[PDB]
């Protein structure tokens, strides 16, 4: 059965290294969400510091890989740490070689391609993780682009990830069926991290402090993760209404 | 590129992949060479399980090096190719530099060192395939027969028989074959040859393929009715 | 079954059982570990004396990288050193380059992508060391703690090998007893103390005490040995603690 | 045009006797028309009762005596600490001079 | 006994098996004994012959004027070792015109022995090596596994039976390391060393190997009739 | 740090059979159904755009790709192993053919050229072959309106219509009763919707079909004007709008 | 399957202790050193009474002053000899000087582990280095294909090894003359050798100062063999 | 190396090679053979720099007896030829070129026809019924447009070539030390042993 | 490491066998008939066609017949994506040698060319051999009209009549029957078809199944002519023959 320690087909025309880095995608425990507002889009994603000698300030799944583009990770942090430094060079190099910022879904696509590499090339194994990338993209506008292990790759109105992204994804599902809407309907976003939180908040049925979130934003011509007091102000106007 | 030791010893100090392609050279069609005084011939077998063959251009067993030098062969065809193009290769690239045709145990020295090198180099199987390189120095009326084999070790043989039922005409010529005198003639040593094939090939004449080389690059292959001569006056006399 | 015998392959769970494999070697070293403190760090470590051949203070174990930061690991001391050299080079391509010498986090994450590689592919072993290391930089202290994953975070205290536990036991009151902080003359003889502690664990064979220190204050900023008095000041505090 | 080649002037004279030899040279080092040093040795013991000078370009000169110094120090361990007779540590002299056949050492060397 | 297959494998806890054979072959070598004072360093190795008609393998290996080895395990792992330490002692001459450091040499050899233990396809080196020499910092001794472990040590013993010669340094420690200026007691200590680690053979002229390096003493090797004197 | 992998990983069992493409065969057939007809005046290819997550924008996820502007591709199987194909493909119809001869290649060569690199991930060293079966439509000069199939083996062979992946045995039996040689575009466009109504299960709209042809050359598509030698890609994706209007003549 | 150059839970090398299995198999030879000279013979073991048995090459000249016998699968050896040839003729072009006897069999023994995944797999042969040079004298050596190379007074390798070193351990003394080696290793070959001894499937050889390597002549050889059967019939 | 001549006649090809070797002051040889046999019924005169010369010549000669050998059978004349250039034309584009010039004279067995090629160092090939290298070419051009005809039998072609030579030896400056002299026919390569 | 995965395609069996050629040749036994026939005015390639399917574009379509260069065409059996990595390769060798010596490539040479780098793949390089085997047709000035068969060991040999992929034992054992040396292509054209006919795992034998060719020197003035016969003549030559 040596199908299934590296990326050659089983009889069944599966690949299970590559279905066993999809399991490796929640070893770490961790749910993320991504929404779109109107100028925005908001990622946030659990942050849990399980020892007390750890300095919380270095934890963190949230990576700027250029000045517009920002990018998530669920899975372990030396692969997404991997991810995170070839996307920032790859970002780098197409401004470089073209003369202008790599856009968030090509990043994607160049990212998943590397991947798909993986699934065929028998020496390298896939990561474990799925990369979740978001900018406010000059041509498209608001952008969320998921990439996992497969290589495969496509573009979301909003999504979710993690051991709980079922319960998340449905009720996201739920909001954007009432709505009617591809988006968050709203102007700042401050409101759009408050709605992304509280939906997060109703969907796993727990309740967060300012240490148990990590929140990116992408805006127009920058990508930003908020500090625990600017996240402390968005709980706080959660709690309020 | 592919390093893989294919060629490796085992607990018993063999070497299994030397050893089976001495089993390729085993299933190979027989070939024999026999030295008389003034001559060297290699007889050879051609299996009839083929027949609708086209004998004009299907490759010769026995295959010329230079105009002085020959080498026949048992066991894998492909591989025998590979060894002949080499030895032609080194035969002009030896009248190049010392301006002098190679002598029939430098030719010979070197296809073996070419099959030892390919029993302990990475990413390479041995080659299934034992030569009989036969003809004679220049400026020299000594006739020379050596053989090589997979493995890399090569030697002089007063005569001498590789392939398929090898052991049974190598018993023939052990007995029929005197050192002290040799056949003669060209005559006695292709009957000598042929007779020595007659134990094994069991029909006619189109399954014996005769090669006659002499002195001073005088090489010629026999024909069917040439040889079907040789295996009348052979039977005929056997018939008492 | 099978999927432990070849590094970079993904169990059914989603583990890499060779790196799992190269943390008990790490389990099995001696107890190291590290400081944050005011203005710097501090490492210290336990190398068990094996016989009375062994000379005193002459097997050194924590290296320096660069002139302002400072490793050590428990493990396969051979992999660390090996690890260590990489960083060396690490750090001096950066200051060839960019003229500043390397920020911390910066060259953690340096170490961190190599150790990493080294979990990709089945022609190489994952690096049987924990490293804790750190230093002073432009934005201050930071100490850093690096495992066979490649994973790595910044840290108040560490520790790792086989006194781990007593030790981050131990660092744990000193988190909670010292909210606004530990001066750097402090934290060397807290981990004295840590290191003497921690030896419970390894308590057959008696062992001997190094420690080093990055300090704003008391080194200008550069990595240091702690030596003579101020190292027999330290010795002399946790003698005092554990009895 | 950047020239490698300088000449630090000095010279060296080898007289063979019955049972001796000497190798002396003048202890001048020069570069056009200045003094750079009034003694700067030039004629060195090599080991295994040999002495070498190459005189002419001091930089090549030196180059060569240590290159062949190392070469004494080689053949000691490569050989079972065997003493490098004359003859052998000429031929091996001949070796490195003619190694750099194309970009020479300019110096005149004696041994 | 699954994970022994290649040097890139760690067991379940935690080992590294052909790491592990390697040391055992050192084990099976011929005993050898390093220990110094703070004038000198004196290396002393129990030669091994294969029968009477045969020489008797030579264990000890000179790297520079100051420097050298004694080698217990694969003769051609430490040919290979104290080749590449001749070649760093001599590029230090060279560039720098400094004699290498007995802890810098120490550090090199630990580094090379570690890159044939992390990659697929080398084998760990199969030798232990006990390295003397006398630098800027007086004598040295030091031990090298093939693990990459390299000690500074006052004394020791690798090979075979070496622990009876390593448990008589440990008593011995500080007489021996007071023998300054005085090259044949400490000969002499390193003698009665390696005779703990003898059984059935005794030290005769052509068995016993003595090297020595010191304060005004370049590294020499004494086999034959010079060390008769010691026997 | 190397590639180890120089040896085939796709090698014979002792039956005859290469398992890894019979294995890339059957990924092939898990995959979703997709489709091709060939008409006399143009050609269609269609597949089912199986939307992941509602929340996923399946616009963003081309199934049907333009290749040259008179050549397009659809698959079955594997979508990563499909799109780094097409990346492969349009380059290979730049290198090897129109920075030689000043013209894109005909639709029988470019699949050549694709079958060349899924051949070669069926013998090199260290690699699975692909997970695709492609269909590829096209026109050129000389040889006309085309519809190729191309498997992970390498091997290629030209169809009037065929159907690849999930529902293929069934459709292809409809395609054969409905397909004759006076067929029209419009016609062919008519039979694709049908064919791939059955092997769908849940919605059926423009939105979830993911449809294009290779049919007349398009003026208005090429975006300048003043080279009369250049008329417009033949190629041209379906909108979502101009599906829905033939389903309503279903 | 298992690497090449792995090492056993004893701490040997697979590879090297499987080749010196190969090289037990091998024919038989004998090497004997004396302060007059190093006498080298050889079992030729021809397979087959058709093989002309003066072209069985099992003894190998290296420079004037070096010999060299050969015992296990001896297609091997011919890289070897080739090595060991250019290493004396590049040392004297080097230096102006023979090569010592060490110095020659170290660089052929330097060959010996340059295999892994160089080389795919050991040598599969031993050889018997004889040779004289003015430091050290007449010199006799066993290069394995371990690296390894011993000195010796007196060695066998081959088939027959075990119980001819058993012999030479008796026989072997330091006032040992040229004559006297010369029928000690044609005594001990004859006893392990499974055919009967004669000029034809045994060969002398030896290395002198003054005559450099000779390998003797069938005549020769023959002579010494007649010389042995009537001291052994002596008592 | 300096003149050599080739005539193509009826029935054969005559190639005449001058026998002179001079390095610079002094003439080292005076019987100095500037030619190759290729196979059987292909000869091939070269002229051209010191050493190149011959190293072409017998590299040529080894890659033709190679194929040979190898199909048991005589390249063509044209085949030869086109061989021989294609290995000038690559050697002009290398670091150093071959500096050498050749006239090919062949009896091509199939169609029972002499051939002669000229071809230069550059890889320039032209099929001539006479034909000269460097400055022979000058003097003897003129001559054979005059006496030439395609039917001559090779005993008039030779009284021709005599002609030739009388007429390079009275006008050129640099003594050659007359020519070697071979015919190539049906029959194969002999040399004409007094001229 | 990697040693683990690798199947080493280039060992022996301990029989002496190479075992991924005996595997590629029982591949090969399961392809579509590919029969040559060499007569004394011409040679036939016929060859069956595996793929019957309806909807299959047969005009546009070469699965089977090859044209190497205009006087050496081959048929394959095996792998077609394999094959034609070595017609490229076999296309190329022949202008080559077209290009050196100004003179079409004698048959036996491009053969041996191919045969050669089959070879390779079995004694070097770690890589499964090509699952082919080619049947070649062609005509040089030296030996006329020549067949040859080659396979995945690099073996190759001269035939007067031979059949390769299925059914290989049936068919060739009924060209055996039915060959004569003094025959013409006419008739061998008619012995091809017969042969596939009765060996054809099929229940008939069609035009749409069949691909078929004929190498002449009966073109206008001495000349010789590769003809790969289209779906609507090889329907004309059924019904000549009588098949259909
Ligand atoms: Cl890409």
């Amino acid at each position: 059965g040596y199908d299934r320690h590296i990326t050659i087909f089983s009889p069944e025309g599966r690949l299970y290294q590559v279905e066993y880095a999809f399991k490796a995608t929640n070893q770490t425990n961790i749910n993320s969400l991504a929404v779109r507002g109107k100028d925005c889009t908001v990622v946030i994603s659990q942050k849990k510091v399980p020892d007390k000698l750890l300095d919380p300030t270095t934890v963190s799944y949230i990576f700027c890989i250029s000045r517009t583009i920002g990018m998530v990770v669920n899975g372990p942090i030396p692969d997404a740490r991997n991810a995170a430094l070839r996307a920032k060079a790859e970002a780098a190099e197409f401004r470089y070689k073209y003369g202008y910022d790599m856009p968030c879904d090509v990043l994607a696509k160049r990212m998943a391609n590397l991947s798909q590499i993986y699934t065929q090339r028998a020496y390298m194994r896939p990561l474990g993780v799925i990369l979740t990338f978001v900018s406010v993209d000059e041509e498209l506008g608001p952008s969320i682009y998921k990439t996992d292990p497969a290589g495969y790759y496509v573009g979301y109105k909003a999504t979710a990830t993690g051991p709980k992204q079922q319960e998340i994804t449905t009720n996201l599902e739920n909001h954007f069926k009432k709505s009617k809407i591809d988006h968050i309907n709203e102007e700042s976003w401050e409101k759009v991290v408050e709605f992304a939180i509280t939906h997060m908040i109703d969907a796993l049925g727990t309740e967060f402090s300012k240490n148990d979130l990590e929140v990116g934003v992408a805006t127009k011509d920058k990508f930003f993760t908020l500090s625990a007091e600017n996240i402390e102000e968005r709980l706080v106007a959660i709690a309020e209404q | 590129g592919y390093d893989r030791a294919l060629s490796i010893f085992s607990p018993d100090g063999h070497i299994f992949q030397v050893e089976y392609a001495l089993e390729a050279v085993k299933r190979g069609t027989c070939a024999v060479g026999v030295k008389g005084k003034n001559c060297v011939v290699l007889g050879c077998e051609r299996r009839s399980t083929l027949k609708l063959q086209d004998t004009r251009i299907t490759p010769s067993k026995v295959s010329k090096i230079d105009s002085h030098v020959v080498l026949s062969f048992s066991g894998l065809n492909a591989d025998s190719r590979i060894l002949i193009e080499k030895a032609r290769v080194e035969a002009q690239s030896h009248r190049l530099t010392l301006e002098d045709p190679v002598t029939v145990e430098y030719l010979t020295r070197y296809v073996a060192g070419v099959q030892q090198r390919y029993t302990q180099s990475g990413g390479v199987r041995p080659f299934g395939v034992s030569t009989l390189i036969a003809g004679f120095d220049p400026r020299d009326d000594e006739p020379k027969l050596y053989q090589t084999e997979p493995s890399g070790i090569y030697s002089s043989w007063s005569a001498q028989t590789i392939g398929r039922n090898s052991k049974t005409v190598r018993e023939f010529l052990e007995k029929n074959y005197d050192r002290k005198e040799p056949p003669a003639t060209v005559e006695e040593c292709v009957k000598l040859t042929v007779r020595s094939l007659l134990e094994v090939v069991q029909t006619g004449a189109k399954n014996i393929e005769i090669t006659v080389v002499k002195p001073d690059s005088d090489i010629v292959a026999l024909s069917s009715e040439e040889i079907n001569q040789y295996v009348t006056q052979i039977e005929q006399e056997k018939q008492e | 079954t099978g999927y432990d015998l070849s590094n970079s392959v993904f169990s059914p769970d989603g583990r890499n059982f060779q790196v799992e494999y190269a943390v008990k070697a790490v389990e099995n070293g001696t107890t190291s570990i590290g400081i944050k403190c005011n203005d710097g760090v501090v490492f210290a470590v336990e190398k068990l004396i094996t016989s009375k051949l062994l000379v005193p203070q002459k097997n050194v174990k924590i290296q320096v990288v660069d002139r302002h930061i400072g490793c050590v690991y428990s493990g396969l001391i051979p992999d660390g050193r090996h690890l260590v050299n990489r960083g060396r080079e690490e750090a001096a391509s950066f200051k060839k380059l960019y003229k500043t010498p390397i920020p911390i986090p910066a060259f953690a994450d340096r170490l961190g992508q190599y150790v990493q590689a080294h979990t990709l592919y089945n022609s190489v072993r994952p690096f049987g060391v924990s490293t804790i290391f750190g230093g002073v930089d432009k934005n201050g202290a930071h100490l850093y703690m690096l495992e066979p994953s490649g994973s790595y975070w910044g840290y108040k205290g560490a520790a790792t090998g086989k006194g781990r536990q007593s030790a981050k036991a131990e660092l744990e009151k000193l988190v909670d007893h010292h909210p606004e902080g530990l001066s750097a003359r402090e934290a060397v003889k807290q981990a004295a103390k840590i290191i003497y502690l921690a030896h419970e664990d390894n308590k057959e064979k008696d062992f001997e005490l190094e420690i080093s220190w990055c300090s704003l204050s008391e080194t200008n900023g550069l990595h240091k040995f702690v030596k003579g008095d101020l190292l027999q000041e330290a010795i002399d505090f946790a003698q005092k603690e554990i009895n | 045009q950047f020239n490698p080649y300088g000449d630090n002037g000095g010279t060296i004279l080898g007289i063979a006797g019955e049972d001796f030899a000497v190798l002396a040279g003048d202890t001048r080092n020069i570069t056009d028309y200045s003094i750079n040093s009034r003694y700067e040795p030039k004629v060195f013991d090599c080991g295994d009762n040999i002495v070498m000078s190459a005189n002419g370009f001091a930089a090549d000169g030196d180059a060569l005596v240590k290159r062949f110094k190392n070469s004494v120090k080689w053949y000691h361990f490569d050989h079972n600490d065997k003493k490098l007779s004359i003859n052998s540590a000429a031929r091996n002299i001949q070796h490195l001079l003619y190694g750099k056949r194309f970009f020479p050492y300019y110096v005149h060397t004696i041994i | 006994n699954n994970y022994d297959g290649d040097t890139v494998t760690f067991s379940p806890t935690g080992r590294l098996f052909q790491v592990e054979y390697a040391l055992e072959a050192i084990k099976q070598g011929s005993v050898t004994v390093g220990l110094r004072s703070n004038t000198h360093a004196v290396l002393v190795a129990l030669k091994r012959n294969a029968d009477e008609l045969s020489s008797y393998q030579k264990k000890i290996i000179k790297c520079d004027e100051h420097m050298g080895l004694s080698l217990a395990g694969l003769a051609p792992d430490a040919r290979v070792l104290s080749n590449y330490l001749r070649q760093q002692c001599n590029y230090s001459s060279l560039v720098f015109n400094r004699k290498l450091a007995v802890e810098r040499a120490g550090h090199l050899l630990c580094d090379k022995a570690q890159k044939n233990t992390q990659s697929y396809g080398g084998r760990p080196y199969g030798v232990g090596l006990l390295i003397i020499g006398y630098d800027k910092s007086g004598a040295h001794l030091l031990e090298f596994q093939p693990s990459g472990n390299v000690t500074e040590l006052y004394g020791t013993a690798i090979g075979a039976r070496s622990q009876g010669a390593k448990t008589y340094l440990e008593r011995t420690l500080d007489t021996f390391i007071k023998i300054d200026g005085n090259p044949d007691e400490l000969i002499k200590a390193g003698v009665e060393a390696i005779s703990q680690s003898l059984r059935d053979e005794s030290l005769t002229v052509d068995n016993l190997s003595i090297a020595i390096v010191g304060k005004d003493t370049p590294f020499t090797i004494y086999d034959g009739e010079a060390v008769a004197k010691y026997i | 740090m190397t590639d180890r992998y120089s040896f085939s990983l796709t090698t014979f069992s002792p039956s005859g059979k290469l398992g890894q493409i019979d294995y890339a065969l059957t990924a092939v057939k898990q995959g979703v159904t997709s489709l091709g007809i060939k008409a006399t005046n143009g050609v269609v290819i269609a597949t089912e755009k199986k939307s992941s997550s509602p929340l996923a924008m399946s616009e963003t996820l081309s199934k049907v790709s333009l290749l040259t502007p008179d050549i397009g591709a659809v698959y079955s199987g594997m979508g990563p192993d499909y799109r780094v194909l097409v990346d492969k493909s349009r380059k290979v119809a730049h290198t090897s053919y129109k920075r030689i001869y000043g013209e894109y290649p005909p639709t029988k060569l470019l699949v050549s050229e694709v079958a060349k690199i899924m051949q070669e991930a069926t013998q090199s060293g260290g690699v699975r072959p692909f997970g695709v079966s492609l269909l590829i439509a096209g026109h050129d000069e000389f040889n006309g309106f085309s519809l190729y199939q191309v498997d992970p083996s390498g091997s290629y062979f030209p169809w009037k219509a065929t159907a690849i992946g999930k529902g293929s045995v069934a459709a292809k039996t409809f395609l054969e009763k409905r397909w004759n040689d006076e067929l029209e575009l419009e016609d062919a466009i008519h039979i694709a919707l049908l064919t791939l109504k059955e092997s769908v299960e849940g919605e059926f709209n423009g939105d979830t079909i993911e449809l294009a042809i290779i049919g007349d050359e398009n003026p208005d598509l090429l975006g300048y004007t003043g080279i009369p030698t250049d008329k417009g890609p033949r190629f041209r994706k379906l909108t979502s709008q101009e599906i829905n209007d033939r389903l309503e003549a279903l | 399957d298992r690497g090449v150059s792995t090492f056993s839970p004893e701490g040997r090398l697979f590879q090297v202790e499987y080749s010196l299995e190969a090289i037990k198999l091998g024919s038989t030879a004998i090497g004997i050193a004396t302060k007059e000279g190093v006498v080298l013979g050889v079992e030729k073991r021809a397979t087959s009474p058709l093989l002309e048995s003066d072209s069985i090459e099992k003894i190998v000249e290296i420079d004037r002053h070096i010999g060299c016998a050969m015992s296990g699968l001896t297609a091997d050896a011919r890289s070897m000899i080739e090595h060991a040839r250019t290493a004396a003729v590049t040392h004297n072009l080097y230096y102006d000087e023979d090569i010592n006897v060490e110095s020659l069999t170290q660089s052929v023994c330097d060959l010996a582990l340059r295999f892994g995944e160089l080389m795919s797999r050991p040598f599969g042969v031993a050889l018997l280095i004889a040779g004289h040079d003015a430091d050290d004298g007449y010199q006799l050596f066993h290069a394995e294909p371990s690296g390894t190379f011993y000195r010796y007074n007196a060695k066998a390798i081959g088939s027959g090894s075990e119980g001819a070193q058993a012999e030479l351990l008796n026989e072997w003394h330091s006032s040992l003359t040229l004559k006297e080696a010369e029928l000690l290793v044609l005594k001990i070959l004859k006893q392990v050798m499974e055919e009967k001894l004669d000029e034809n499937n045994a060969q002398l050889s030896c290395i002198t100062k003054q005559d450099g390597f000779k390998i003797y002549d069938n005549e020769k050889t023959a002579e010494l063999i007649k010389e042995l059967k009537e001291k052994e019939a002596a008592e | 190396m300096d003149i050599i001549l080739g005539i193509r006649v009826q029935d054969s090809v005559i190639l005449a090679s001058s026998k002179a070797v001079t390095r610079g002051i002094s003439v080292l040889k005076d019987s100095d053979d500037k030619t190759r046999q290729l196979s059987p019924h292909t000869l091939m005169s070269f002229a051209g720099e010191a050493g190149d010369t011959v190293q072409f010549a017998e590299y040529i000669q080894a890659n033709i007896q190679l194929y040979s050998i190898r199909e048991d059978y005589e390249l063509s004349p044209q085949a030869v030829s086109s061989f021989v250039r294609q290995e000038l034309a690559k050697s002009i584009r290398s670091r150093r070129p071959y500096q050498v010039n050749v006239l090919i004279g062949g009896y091509d067995k199939k169609k029972n026809k002499p051939e002669l090629y000229q071809i230069d160092y550059l890889g320039t090939k032209v099929e001539l019924p006479y034909g000269a290298h460097g400055y022979s070419g000058f003097y003897t051009f003129s001559l054979l447009d005059h006496h030439y005809r395609p039917d001559m039998t090779t005993e008039e072609g030779l009284d021709l070539l005599k002609l030739c030579v009388q007429e390079l030896e009275k006008r050129m400056p640099m003594d050659f030390k007359g020519v070697i002299v071979k015919i190539v026919d049906k029959d194969g390569i002999r040399q004409v042993d007094d001229f | 490491g990697s040693r683990r995965y690798d199947s080493r395609t280039t060992i022996f069996s301990p029989e002496g066998r190479l075992y991924q050629v005996e595997y590629a040749l029982e591949s090969i036994s399961h392809a579509g008939t590919a029969i040559g026939i060499m007569a004394s005015d011409g040679i036939v390639l016929a060859a069956e066609r595996k793929v019957t399917s309806t909807l299959l574009e047969q005009d546009t379509s070469t699965e089977k017949l090859y044209k190497l260069n205009d006087k050496i065409a081959v048929a394959v059996a095996g792998l077609t994506a394999d094959a034609e990595i070595l017609i490229n390769t076999a296309r190329i060798h022949a202008q080559n040698y077209l290009k050196t010596y100004n003179e079409d490539i004698p048959v036996e040479i491009l053969v041996r060319r191919l045969s050669d780098i089959k070879q390779g793949y079995t004694q070097h390089g770690g890589l499964r051999p090509f699952g082919v085997s080619f049947i070649y047709a062609g005509y040089d000035d030296r030996y006329g009209y020549q067949l040859y068969t080659s396979n995945p060991s690099g073996n190759y040999t001269g035939w007067k009549a031979i059949s390769v992929g299925a059914n290989t034992s049936a068919a060739q054992t009924l060209l055996q029957m039915d060959y004569k040396d003094d025959m013409k292509v006419d008739d061998a054209i008619e012995l091809a078809l017969k042969t596939l006919s009765k060996t054809t795992d099929s229940s008939a034998l069609t035009y749409d199944r069949l691909e078929f060719a004929t190498i002449r020197k009966g073109a206008n003035d001495g000349e010789v002519y590769q003809k790969i016969f289209k779906p609507q003549e090889i329907k004309d030559i059924l019904v000549k023959t009588g098949i259909t």
